[PDB]
């Protein structure tokens, strides 16, 4: 009937990150838990039937049948890591039941940050000027572009 | 093996019928189809439970489903609708469950459909040199890409440098921004950075080129805003 | 294995109902005809020794002769016969070479409620208080579930075949289901059969399998690398099929709690025969008594017989100043009736 799980986390790399998921359903054969990179296709993570722990490489998933909650556990997250996890849960009759995913976003390790902003020359190919912001860690036509370097670029017309 | 979907984009005036293909290599029973959308989870529209049986999913409505070989499955819609627009889907399992058996995905399959085709335009490319204050600095270079004015959003962007392509110190921009999100319509914007060492940028006869794949109407398509690679490039500079 | 048929011809009352019961018998193959009368047959159901029964109907019998005809593979001779507390669930599917290919009926507490057929391929309630409670949307998803098991299963007897070597006829068999004891105890089996014999058997207390024989020992090995299914089999005996039984029982509240007793009849042809027509639940004891004790030698039980209400009949028949009477207990409640002396 239903399932949930948060929207989008944020965490820095190397960390340790949970990912909550509750459900109900009228009946329950397993759970499952999908890896989907940002312009890709799911592929498999764990699966989940009796209450306990699952751990396989650096990621490990729990369940609780009566609770109806079961986490997606990542040690040592690298960049690589940053992607919607779906999770999913079978019904009372085998159809699957999915919940939309959470998308994790990695935020990278700078050990000697070095935060500034540099105007980069014009280009021979179009008319507008960009800035960079980089190393660091609302006009009407003004566009910024959100990010082992950080960056952002402005650019104006 | 894997699971073949094709196509991997489309672009479809409202009312234009079209049929997906998908083929598994895996020897799988159960065959799937899927559409997904942003802010809720995967939605399935029809399926194979095994050759020559196929029930209506969730969502049902507006799709019609065959199974050609036990191979191949192919998702079909007759008349295309904007409310179509979506990212499609093809999995296959062994069997029906068989509960613990995982879905094995396809690449999936970018769809748009529009009602006039005549906003659609490809992607405009820029490169823009590296700042001198930053070489001068951080002892390093950046270079920026910008694709602008794209309809719809189909694109792959890469950096090439001296004719091979890199992917080391490349960060590409996740979604496409909306040069007029207010309008209904705005076209996309998408930036690009490549950044390499400062003598290696400092050297003239290092090619460094953005290219962006754009994905538009086909030849037998009536109308053009094309299937084209619009590249942006910068030479070292001293 | 081959089992030879077991038959015995009675009524639904002592108008009537002319019953042949024939049951406990194996391949499935086999024809019963009443003498020749039309005679309406049951589906064919399934017991849990991997053997099968089956109950055809059609009898005012007044200075007439009537008798049942059936054949069989253990047979030379078509056989005539001359008239003269756990509450449980169960699944079972039924494979052929070759009536259909592959039947899948369900069974809770021996009662008929779920059938599945490879001919015309539905799933259809045997029981009126299934298509009462469960939507129709419901036995659409368990026609294409039903769809892939049945293409399974077709799989897994030409690889038995192929591993086995022999070709032809031959049956693959399943059993699945949990039971409920009057304590709240449950319990759960799974197991398969090949030729009616017990092949692979389940265990989820040490999430194995059994093999009885080499070649079921290779099957072994392909489902327990497989580590997580079995994981699920255990969920699902254990949780989810429990649950399916007490749904089907506040469903069928009505006719599995319902009590009716037998209406004992005495007979002598030397032989006493002690019959109980119309009784329900199924469990009974009949036995013969001697001044005033049970009887053991010379005595005949003739098991429990549907008597097609939904009802039971059953005997029991002793060979001979003494007196005999007829014990019977159902809602025990003992019954006793002297027939002699
Ligand atoms: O809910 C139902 N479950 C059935 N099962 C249960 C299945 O879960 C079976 O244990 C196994 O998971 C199939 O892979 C077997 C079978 C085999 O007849 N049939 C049914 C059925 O009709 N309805």
């Amino acid at each position: 009937q239903n399932i949930d799980q948060p929207t989008e986390m944020t965490a820095t790399e190397g960390a340790i990150v949970q990912i909550n998921c509750t459900y109900q359903t009228s009946g329950f054969n397993g759970l499952f838990w999908y890896q989907q990179h940002a312009g890709e296709a799911p592929t498999f993570l764990s699966y989940n039937v009796l209450d306990g722990l699952e751990e396989k490489g650096r990621f490990s998933s729990f369940l609780s049948r009566s609770k109806g909650y079961s986490y997606l556990l990542l040690k040592e997250l690298q960049m690589k890591d940053s992607a919607s996890y779906l999770c999913a849960v079978k019904d009372s009759n085998y159809q699957l039941i999915w919940g939309a995913g959470t998308k994790l976003i990695i935020k990278p390790n700078i050990q000697n940050p070095d935060p500034a902003v540099y105007q980069l020359r014009d280009s021979k190919s179009s008319d507008k000027s960009v800035c960079l912001f980089t190393d660091f860690d609302k006009d009407s036509d003004v566009y910024i572009t959100d990010k082992k370097s950080n960056s952002a670029v402005a650019w104006s017309n | 093996a894997g699971v073949t979907q094709t196509p991997k984009f489309q672009v479809l005036k409202t009312g234009q019928s079209m049929t997906l293909q998908c083929a598994q290599d895996m020897n799988h029973n159960s065959m799937y189809w899927y559409r997904q959308d942003p802010g809720m989870g995967l939605r399935l529209i029809y399926y194979s439970a095994s050759e020559g049986t196929t029930d209506k999913g969730e969502v049902p409505n507006g799709y019609n489903v065959s199974r050609l070989n036990k191979r191949e499955f192919s998702l079909r819609l007759e008349s295309a609708a904007p409310s179509q627009t979506s990212v499609y889907f093809c999995a296959s399992s062994v069997w029906t469950g068989e509960g613990s058996g995982e879905l094995f995905f396809g690449e999936g399959s970018r769809l748009t459909v529009l009602e006039d085709l005549k906003n659609v335009f490809p992607p405009e490319v820029a490169v823009f040199e590296p700042s001198e204050a930053e070489i001068s600095h951080t002892q390093k270079a950046t270079l920026v890409c910008l694709a602008t004015g794209f309809y719809p959003d189909h694109v792959e962007l890469s950096w090439w440098v001296n004719g091979k392509e890199v992917h080391s110190g490349v960060c590409t921009d996740p979604q496409p921004l909306k040069e007029q999100p207010a309008l209904n319509d705005s076209r996309y914007a998408l930036s690009s950075r490549l950044r390499v060492s400062a003598t290696f940028w400092q050297n003239p006869r290092n090619h460094f080129r953005c290219q962006v794949q754009f994905y538009g109407l086909s030849e037998n398509d009536e109308w053009k805003p094309v299937t084209q690679i619009v590249s942006a490039e910068a030479w070292g500079r001293a | 294995i081959q089992r030879p048929p077991k038959i015995q011809v009675y009524s639904r009352h002592p108008p009537n109902y002319l019953n042949c019961y024939v049951y406990g018998f194996h391949p499935p193959q086999i024809e019963i005809d009443l003498l020749k009368i039309k005679s309406e047959q049951s589906d064919l159901s399934f017991s849990k020794d991997w053997s099968f029964y089956l109950l055809s109907h059609a009898t005012p019998n007044s200075k007439d002769q009537y008798s049942c005809r059936v054949k069989h593979v253990t047979l030379e001779q078509p056989r005539i016969v001359k008239w003269d507390r756990t509450h449980s669930l169960r699944y079972f599917r039924l494979g052929i070479s070759e009536i259909p290919e592959f039947i899948s009926a369900g069974y809770v507490d021996s009662h008929p409620i779920t059938m599945y057929n490879s001919v015309s391929q539905l799933k259809e309630p045997r029981a009126l208080w299934m298509e009462e409670n469960l939507a129709p949307d419901h036995w659409e998803r368990y026609t294409q579930l039903l769809r892939g098991w049945q293409q399974m299963f077709k799989v897994e007897l030409k690889q038995l075949q192929h591993h086995y070597n022999h070709s032809g006829f031959h049956t693959y068999q399943r059993m699945i289901g949990c039971e409920l004891l009057e304590d709240g105890s449950i319990t759960g089996f799974l197991q398969y059969a090949y030729d009616g014999q017990d092949f692979l058997i389940f265990n989820k207390d040490t999430l194995s399998w059994m093999a009885m024989d080499n070649v079921a020992d290779i099957i072994r090995r392909v489902w327990e690398a497989n580590q997580h299914e079995l994981l699920y089999q255990k969920n699902w005996l254990e949780e989810e099929c429990i649950a399916w039984l007490k749904r089907f029982l506040e469903y069928g509240k009505d006719a599995l709690q319902r009590t009716e007793p037998p209406k004992v009849r005495v007979n002598h042809k030397t032989t006493l025969y002690c019959r109980a027509y119309g009784f329900y639940p199924p469990e009974i004891s009949i036995n013969w008594m001697k001044n005033g004790e049970e009887i053991f030698q010379d005595t005949d039980y003739g098991g429990i017989l549907p008597s097609g209400d939904g009802t039971y009949q059953t005997w029991v028949s002793v060979e001979l100043g003494d007196i005999y009477s007829c014990h019977v207990e159902h809602g025990g409640v003992h019954m006793v009736l002297q027939g002699f002396q």
